[PDB]
């Protein structure tokens, strides 16, 4: 309604108008769903570091903890 | 001045690159849908392999627990 | 003559309905690209959902290996 | 179910129940007990669990999964899973059911799989039309597995 | 004036924006593939270290056991 040059007053250059007017709309919604899913994923891969630290802190503990039972057997 | 056809085709020209413009973005969707998924797969593996490994805990910290009251 | 007008109308014609071939193809691939972006995002959160059941997890593996370790330090006498 | 290639190859029966509520929209499928699955491994024993995926059209949405039963070609889960799903959106979707074996070396092969929805015939078609027809059903039933690519051929 | 064509350009800015994110989106999509792949060598580790622990505390009960008898 109104996005392009009309060059003529044709049905077929209406539909043009209207078909184009609903894909940018489609598009401006898809940039702000893109901002929203980059900070959501971001957020979520430094998870894992969070995630991967406490694993590996456990995982050494219980390598403590597994060294330190054996060596109370004899 | 301005002219119908020279609009109308450069117009048609301009239109089509758009379309290709947005065929990009939906391949790098495809693609990323497919991986986000995939990794999704994998994290079940993760998921029952810690999972195991809380069962193991579980068992293991009780008998601890009992093995250490016969000290006295 | 011919090329004073007739072919260019006839060329327009073509160039126009390729056009709306084009913008209602377009239209829908725009449409399905949210389909697979809306299903992607929601994907995302219930990944989401998952990873903190593997917090929870790590967070039950530190609560009794924290009992644990003061048993551990306590054993060895 | 059995009419398959895959009573052929022995891949195994599935028992599950599927009820919805067509005034409120919720729908609820439980997954039961399974009984005599191939044993993929040669040497080893299977490990069997099963991955549930909702779709549109033949669409896919979004999955859930059942917990793992160790050790056994015989596995007991009685595992309930719910979802929304609108009057007029029931009418145009499917649910695919994969059954996988627990090997942590990866790259995993089913064991077989089935689907109910619409693009269906048999046993499939009547657990669907049941439960659409009847609010909060109690019933089940049993599905044979089938191979990967027999599915494909009658989906499409 | 006569109506112009800066909606149509705005719309193919539009798209031009939202890939440039995509492009970093997707390198993101790689930088959670690789702590990933990290994280499962970790959890079997976890595992394999978790069947190990529970071995020992049986035989460390036992042990126990044997010395306040």
């Amino acid at each position: 309604g109104g996005f392009i040059r009309r060059v003529t007053n044709d049905a077929r250059e209406n539909e043009m108008d209207e078909n184009l007017e609903q894909v940018s709309g489609i598009i401006g919604n898809l940039r702000h769903m893109a901002l929203d899913m980059g900070n959501e994923i971001d957020t979520q891969n430094r998870q894992i570091d969070r995630i991967m630290e406490k694993a590996d802190s456990n995982k050494t503990r219980i390598d403590e903890a597994n060294q330190r039972a054996t060596k109370m057997l004899g | 001045s301005k002219q119908a056809l020279s609009e109308i085709e450069t117009r048609h020209s301009e239109i089509i690159k758009l379309e290709n413009s947005i065929r990009e973005l939906h391949d790098m969707f495809m693609d990323m849908a497919m991986l986000v998924e995939s990794q999704g797969e994998m994290i079940d593996r993760i998921e029952y392999n810690v999972e195991h490994a809380v069962d193991y805990v579980e068992r293991a910290v009780s008998d601890t627990k009992k093995a250490v009251k016969y000290q006295s | 003559m011919r090329n004073e007008l007739e072919e260019m109308q006839r060329r327009a014609d073509q160039l126009a309905d390729e056009s709306l071939e084009s913008t209602r193809r377009m239209l829908q691939l725009v449409e399905e690209s949210k389909d697979a972006g809306i299903r992607t995002l929601v994907m995302l959160d219930e990944q989401g959902e998952q990873l903190d059941r593997v917090e929870e997890g790590m967070n039950h593996i530190n609560q009794d290996m924290k009992e644990a370790e003061k048993n551990l330090k306590d054993l060895g006498k | 179910s059995g009419g398959g290639g895959g009573i052929l190859e022995k891949l195994g029966d599935i028992c599950f129940s599927l009820r919805y509520v067509p005034t409120a929209g919720k729908l609820t499928v439980v997954i039961l007990e399974a009984k005599n699955l191939k044993k993929m491994d040669v040497g080893g024993l299977s490990d069997p669990y099963v991955k549930i995926h909702l779709m549109q059209n033949g669409k896919r949405l979004k999955k859930k999964k059942t917990t793992i039963k160790k050790n056994t070609l015989n596995p007991y889960y009685n595992e309930s899973f719910s979802f929304e799903v609108p009057f007029e959106q029931i009418q145009k979707v499917q649910v695919v059911v994969t059954v996988l074996d627990y090997d942590k070396i990866g790259k995993n092969d089913a064991i077989g799989k089935v689907f109910v929805g619409y693009n269906s015939t048999g046993a499939e078609l009547r657990h669907w039309s049941d439960m659409l027809a009847n609010p909060r059903r109690p019933i089940a039933q049993w599905h044979t597995l089938q191979v990967e690519e027999e599915v494909d051929a009658m989906l499409a | 004036n006569l109506t112009s064509n800066r909606r149509l350009q705005q719309t193919q800015a539009q798209v031009d924006e939202v890939v440039d994110i995509m492009r970093v989106n997707v390198d993101k999509v790689l930088e959670r593939d690789q702590k990933l792949s990290e994280l499962d060598d970790r959890a079997d580790a976890l595992q394999a270290g978790a069947s190990q622990f529970e071995t020992s505390a049986a035989k460390l009960k036992r042990k126990y056991w044997w010395k306040n008898l």
